[PDB]
Formats: structure tokens, sequence, C-alpha cells
């Protein structure tokens, strides 16, 4: 309900690197005072959360246009089992920056060869049980 | 699909490379052919000059012969 996100995706086989372009976003819900939020998008490889990339902060727009580009130096063999994460954040100067949305893209569903560029609907980020342990016994 | 795609890209890279090598060879042959062509042009040029001098000599000689025949008639 927050809005949609237009992004670009393609792989450069000449340098063996992933080219992820953040085009823009639309119809984002307002969380700030003026009637518009201060959005910025954090993008990182889904498999390992290392070297996350963040865009510049746009002031008071529910339709921010970033038109930025990020490069992930990752071989083509490892790429197949690697996912992409694009999460939209709301900037606040005096508090925690609340997450507006998030989107995950499996690299096995992605088809490289033609330059990909699409709009995808944003969804609410997941907050499961922490322990994840189990005990087995018998009763008689 | 993906493996075949990467291999396809590298393939096109190699093909373009060896193609450029072929180009280098071709422009080398062209280069040399051009050089020897110019050489031939110089040689044949000097030959044409000698031909011209020949024609001039013929003209003067026949002018004299004309004079003698007019002096005889
Ligand atoms: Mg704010």
């Amino acid at each position: 309900k927050l809005g949609k996100l237009q992004y670009s995706l393609d792989y450069d086989f000449q340098n063996n690197q992933l080219l992820v372009g953040i085009i823009q976003a639309a119809e984002l819900p307002a969380l700030d005072m003026g009637g518009t939020s201060d959005p910025y998008v954090k993008v990182f490889l889904l498999p390992d959360k290392k070297k996350k990339f963040e865009t510049k902060v746009h002031r008071k727009t529910l339709n921010p246009v970033f038109n930025e580009q990020f490069t992930f130096k990752v071989p083509y063999s490892e790429l197949g089992g690697k996912t992409l994460v694009m999460a939209v954040y709301d900037f606040d100067r005096f508090s925690k920056h609340d997450i507006i949305g998030e989107f995950k893209v499996p690299m096995n569903t992605v088809d490289f060869g033609h330059v990909t560029e699409e709009w995808r609907d944003l969804q609410s980020a997941e907050k499961e049980q922490e322990k994840l342990g189990d005990i087995c016994f018998s009763l008689r | 699909e993906l493996e075949e795609m990467q291999r396809r890209a590298d393939q096109l890279a190699d093909e373009s490379l060896e193609s450029t090598r072929r180009m280098l060879q071709l422009v080398e042959e062209s280069k040399d052919a051009g050089i020897r062509t110019l050489v031939m042009l110089d040689e044949q040029g000097e030959q044409l000059d000698r031909v011209e001098e020949g024609m001039n000599h013929i003209n003067q000689d026949m002018k004299e012969a004309e004079k003698n025949l007019k002096d005889l008639g």
C-alpha cells in the first residue's frame, strides 16, 4: 500500500560485476509532518549483508527519483544463488529511521542477456521465533 | 541457459579479438601492396619522362628532315 518501485538490473560479463540501478519510487505513504516523507533506499546483496549501498536522502517527496547506480563485484557462478534486497527507508533527524518497505529478488528467476528494468510493488518488512531449538522426549 | 550465455559472451569476445587480428594482417598486406605500387609508379614515371624526351628528339629531327626536303625541292 506504500507504493511501487522502479529499478534496473543487468550483468556486465566484461568486468564480471552486477549492475543494479535504482530508478525511482512512486505512491509512497507519508509518515512525516508536511504530508510527505523523506525517503532513501538501501540496497545490498541478499545472500550476505556486507557492503550495503545507500542512496542520497530526498527531502519531502512521495515520488522520489534517485536515478543512481551500484556495482556488486560478484562472479557469474556465485551470482545464481545470490539474491538482491532493496528496502525503502524514511529519514528522521531525531529518531530511528523507520523502514517504509522492502523487496527481494532471487537471481535464479532473473534472466540476464537483455537489460532488465521493472516496477515492483513494495511490501512490509518481516519483523519469527528467536530460539529455533527443539527438544525430544518420551512419556509413559 | 545462464552458463551458455556467459560462454556465449566470452565466445563473441574471442571472435571479435581474432577478427581484429585478421584486420591487422589485412591492413599490413594493403600497406605493402601500396608501397610497391608507389615504387612502380616512380619507375614507370621516369620511363614516361624518357618517352617524352624521345618524342621531343623525334620532333626536332623530323623538323630538320623537313628543312632538308624543302631545301632539296
Ligand atoms: Mg523525517
